[PDB]
């Protein structure tokens, strides 16, 4: 269900082109004639409002925005009951006869597991996890448990529900912790970091994506280079510049990945320009980054403007370490900013204690604040040193 | 966690990247 | 034209550049950049760019 | 289909050209693995100067 999830994701916010939502809408109507996508489109209008929420024919009666092409016509309306008879009335009667004839054990479990995948395309989630629970008691080895954790993971992928799905994803590994091969051991930890990207835990969850996407891909939902853009942007985002030379710019998979398609423009254009300390050509590569990468990708657009605040402070911080004092004519008259427009970027970063820099408003001499031998031994020691008696007397003064 | 959530506005990408286009044309 | 030669070109470019810096860095620092470019033999913008990279 | 189903020494030339595919792709893992298997299997045969020299 990645095709309808990735392409129709442009229905959230697209400020670039109008045909982006139109071209992606063709894949929605093409894939829905085979398998039922109806519960996916119903949630699109129930998530974001006053943008695309008025395009549904029957939810409430509304017409708005630019898109008349996403809807259920009189054909799919009559096909709504046709798919329900095949996915419920037809399948449940065949499995019910298996319990009466008592044929096999794991074969009956795989029947409920395969049937449980149809409930994801139905839109009733109470019977989705119920059928998986019936096959849970019939599951013996780890072969039948592979598709169980995949169907449960689709509940948060297909319905975009990060609340009730993460409880079931953790319940499988917590009740019985085995993992089998290290391939699945990374799968239980991958789904853990997916729901943490919705709450935006930053480098905690995002550090596992660059490791998993550079080794193995499920290959069933998508391809290797389609979701590779998630690890390309978060690669330089989470990892410091010191380790970018031994990891990102030199990699067996990444250097062969840029030759597959030009839609990345991260591990190549942004990495080489950042390692060369040249910000003249580095910034125009960011112009095609957010547009052609962050917006179309799902988990990347969940952040969007959350990337730059961490990245914009870091790109200048690395330049301040290479010189004691810089010049305003280098920043204002050359690369990324003008004179007056510089106050908007570094103006809000310093009061947040993100970086320490000094700009001269007369002679135009940029000055860098260097802690020298102070560092965390003196100043930062006082800050985090007060937490010793703060956390001790918090619950300690009340005894029991 | 939640402090980073609200403090980020609609500014930056959609805005500052539109300024970088006209900035290089004036130089 | 050769990639293996061009790959070692930047390697030998920095190799002889670091060797020229060892003559500058060995005595005391705080010398004018204008006199540094005369010892290196490149432009002021090129010397400041390559020195800050190391 | 080329492993011991047709010509055994022919893999020496196949794995040799396989390293050149990942060479321009800047992939060290697949280039070292294909060249090591080619040189290890090159001990059982002798090619007239057009392989071992490469």
């Amino acid at each position: 269900n990645y095709e309808v999830s990735e392409k129709a994701f442009l229905l959230t916010q697209s400020k670039v082109s109008i045909e982006q939502r139109k071209e992606a809408a063709e894949f929605v109507l093409a894939k829905i004639k085979e398998e039922e996508m109806a519960p996916y489109y119903k949630y699109l209008c129930e998530e974001y409002l006053v943008n695309n929420g008025q395009s549904d024919l029957e939810h409430d009666e509304k017409s708005d925005s630019l898109n008349e092409w996403i809807k259920f016509d009189q054909e799919l309306y009559n096909e709504l009951c046709k798919k329900n008879e095949s996915k419920i009335k037809e399948l449940n009667e065949k499995i019910q006869k298996l319990e009466e004839d008592d044929e096999g054990e794991l074969e009956q479990a795989q029947a409920w597991i395969n049937l449980g995948e149809y409930y994801a395309q139905i839109g009733d989630k109470d019977n989705a996890e119920k059928t998986l629970g019936k096959s849970l008691s019939k599951a013996i080895s780890t072969g039948a448990k592979i598709d169980v954790m995949l169907t449960i993971a689709r509940l948060g992928f297909f319905y975009n529900d990060q609340l009730y799905v993460k409880e079931k994803l953790e319940a499988v590994n917590s009740m019985i912790e085995k993992g089998g091969d290290w391939e699945r051991r990374n799968r239980y930890k991958t789904y853990y970091g997916i729901h943490c990207l919705a709450v935006r835990n930053f480098k905690e969850a995002a550090k596992l994506l660059v490791d998993s996407l550079a080794t193995f891909t499920s290959i069933e939902l998508t391809s290797y280079e389609s979701i590779a853009t998630y690890a390309s942007v978060t690669g330089l985002f989470t990892l410091e510049r010191t380790d970018l030379k031994s990891k990102v710019i030199d990699s067996p998979e990444l250097l062969s990945l840029i030759s597959t398609t030009a839609a990345l423009q991260s591990i190549s254009s942004l990495t080489i320009s950042l390692y060369a300390s040249d910000y003249a050509s580095y910034f125009p590569y960011l112009l095609e980054t957010y547009a052609n990468v962050l917006i179309p990708c799902k988990y990347l657009n969940r952040h969007a403007d959350f990337f730059v605040r961490e990245m914009r402070r870091k790109v200048y911080a690395q330049l301040l370490e290479s010189y004691k004092t810089l010049s305003l004519k280098s920043m204002a008259s050359a690369f990324g900013v003008s004179v007056a427009f510089l106050d908007n970027d570094l103006g809000k970063f310093i009061p947040n204690k993100q970086l320490n820099c000094v700009i001269d408003r007369v002679n135009g001499i940029v000055e860098t604040n260097r802690p020298d031998n102070k560092n965390a031994q003196y100043h930062l020691l006082v800050k985090q040193g007060d937490g010793l008696l703060t956390k001790l007397q918090k619950y300690g003064a009340a005894v029991r | 966690e939640n402090w980073d959530d609200v403090e980020v506005d609609d500014d930056f990408t959609n805005e500052l990247k539109a300024e970088l286009d006209r900035y290089k044309r004036e130089n | 034209g050769d990639e293996l030669t061009r790959s070692h070109f930047n390697a030998l470019y920095d190799t002889l550049l670091e060797s020229n810096l060892c003559k500058i860095i060995e005595p005391f620092e705080c010398v004018e950049i204008s006199h540094i470019s005369k010892i290196i033999g490149l432009d002021t913008q090129q010397v400041e760019g390559k020195l800050s990279q190391m | 289909e080329f492993k011991k189903l047709d010509d055994k020494p022919s893999l020496v030339d196949v794995h040799l050209l396989e390293s050149k595919v990942y060479h321009k792709l800047r992939n060290l893992a697949k280039s070292k693995a294909s060249l090591t298997a080619a040189r290890t299997a090159a001990n059982s045969i002798y090619c007239p100067t057009q392989t071992v020299a490469e």
